[PDB]
Order: C-alpha cells, then structure tokens, then sequence
C-alpha cells in the first residue's frame, strides 16, 4: 500500500486510533467557537 | 396463475415472512463492513 491514493482514509487499511483526541484540553465541536471568534477580528499577516 | 418469474418475486401476494435476519450474530452492518474490512486484504482465488 505504498499508493499514496489511501493513505487519506486509514480506516481501511491501518485504523489506527490514539488513546485520546484531545489537545491541551480543547474538544472537536469546541474547536469551531474560538476559530469562529479568533477570524471575527481583523488581521495582518506575512507571506513569505 | 402464479407461473411468471416476472410476478414471482415479492411475498405480499405469497402471505409469509420471518422474525428476524440476523446471521450468526451480525446484523446487516456488521456484512456492510467486514465487506470491505476483507476487501483491504488482497488476495487470489481459483476458479472451475
């Protein structure tokens, strides 16, 4: 399975599953709001 | 008058049915994944 055509749903193939999802205490529905929030506000960036 | 393959398929007009469907205690999602779960596993068969 050295195709790189699978390798984006592992499911099938690996379905590997870690113990836990969670990040610094930060949940998947969660996630959205402060996304939501953060790109409210006006920004500047640099691109390089 | 029931001779025609074409009128032969649905059991309404035949008056009987079953319980149940289950197989070996796997239900229809259970076929629905081990489906696929053999088909990520290649192989080769025979045929006569």
């Amino acid at each position: 399975h050295s195709v790189p055509f699978e390798v984006f749903d592992y499911e099938r193939s690996f379905q590997y599953h870690y113990d836990d999802l969670e990040f610094n205490g930060f949940s998947i529905p969660q996630l959205q709001r402060e996304i939501l929030h953060r790109q409210h506000d006006e920004r500047v960036f640099a691109g390089f | 008058a029931n001779s025609r393959p074409v009128q032969i398929f649905d059991a309404s007009k035949f008056h009987y049915n079953f319980d149940n469907l289950n197989l070996n205690g796997h239900s229809v999602s259970e076929i629905n994944t081990i489906i696929e779960n053999l088909r990520d596993h290649d192989r080769v068969y025979a045929g006569f």
